């Protein structure tokens, strides 16, 4: 995260760390939706230009933490992956399109006051919430910079961007399940997601019903919170029909 | 850079 | 635990406010 600020103790209880066993190394964010599933990055998973192809016992899943690095000895859980699902017609080959994967875990998490689920939200939230101008927060233990580190979990708020605006960023073709978000040059405020933070979610808090809601998924950007950019985040509410089929056949 | 995890993890 | 999704246990099971929630809030116009 650039030019965020660190999470307050369980400011985020749906935060998960996707976690490298072997280099052991932080792999990307991710959230928790239930005791039993995760969503992520497909990408996180699965990025043929990167020799990237994780298989389940690669991985491990860590929640409930706050400081980046160290084991967080009786407040973060460890969970061990039962199955991924990447998206059918995930787009890895031009513009990362559909870029959304579920991770199903071994045993259920059991909730606490560092561990809680996110909300996804339905039609209504989504066409109530997901309007430019209005703000959503991105959460992650990713770079600081484009070209360090940080010791906790980083915290920043963005505001959604006009589709013609994120359009006109870029020489990428930007589709529906896409949306982009942070401050325009002119805004005078700064701030965008960063490598390291991929899977993480877009939150939003619903002021009808006071809940948090996953809006996006940290996907892509060009470099990290630069001037006339913007931080391209997966449309989870344009992909809950795959979301729920998934859930609903391979069993909650 | 990262401190260890239990092994009952890793395994 | 869909029911009660989205609602945190140190911040709104508890009615208290986080540092920063009230900067979305007031971009919801
Ligand atoms: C122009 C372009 C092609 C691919 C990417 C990209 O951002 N990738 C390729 C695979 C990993 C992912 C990434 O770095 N995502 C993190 C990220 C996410 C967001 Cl929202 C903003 C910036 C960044 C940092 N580039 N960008
Ligand atoms: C990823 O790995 C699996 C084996 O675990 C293989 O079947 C699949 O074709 C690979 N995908 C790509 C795009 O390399
Ligand atoms: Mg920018």
């Amino acid at each position: 995260i650039v030019e965020g600020s660190d999470a307050e103790i369980g400011m985020s209880p749906w935060q998960v760390m996707l976690f490298r066993k072997s280099p052991q190394e932080l792999l990307c964010g991710a959230s928790l939706i239930s005791d039993r599933w995760v969503l992520t990055a497909a990408h996180c998973l699965l990025y043929p230009p990167w020799d990237k192809n994780f298989t389940e016992n690669d991985l491990l899943v860590r929640i409930g933490k706050h400081s980046r690095t160290r084991y967080e000895r009786n407040i973060e859980k460890i969970s061990m992956l039962e199955k991924i699902y990447i998206h059918p017609r995930y787009n890895w080959r031009e513009n990362l399109d559909r870029d959304i994967a579920l991770m199903k875990l071994k045993k259920p998490v059991a909730f606490s006051d560092y561990i809680h689920p996110v909300c996804l939200p339905d039609r209504e939230t989504a066409a109530s919430l997901l309007q430019a101008g209005y703000k959503g927060r991105v959460t992650g233990w990713g770079n600081l910079k484009e070209t360090g580190q940080p010791s906790v979990l980083q915290v920043v708020n963005l505001p959604i961007v006009e589709r013609p605006v994120c359009k006109d960023s870029t020489r990428i073709r930007i589709t529906d399940n896409m949306f982009c978000a942070g401050y325009k040059p002119d805004e005078g405020k700064r701030g965008d997601a960063c490598e390291g933070d991929s899977g993480g979610p877009f939150v939003m808090k619903s002021p009808f019903n006071n809940r948090w809601y996953q809006m996006g998924i940290v996907s892509w950007g060009e470099g990290c919170d630069r001037d006339g950019k913007y931080g391209f985040y997966t449309h989870v509410f344009r992909l809950k029909k795959w979301i729920q089929k998934v859930i609903d056949q391979f069993g909650e | 850079d990262f401190e260890e995890i239990p092994e009952e993890y890793l395994q | 635990g869909e029911a009660d999704c989205g609602l945190r246990p140190l911040f709104e099971k508890k009615s208290l406010e986080d540092k920063t929630e009230r900067e979305l809030l007031e971009s919801y116009i």
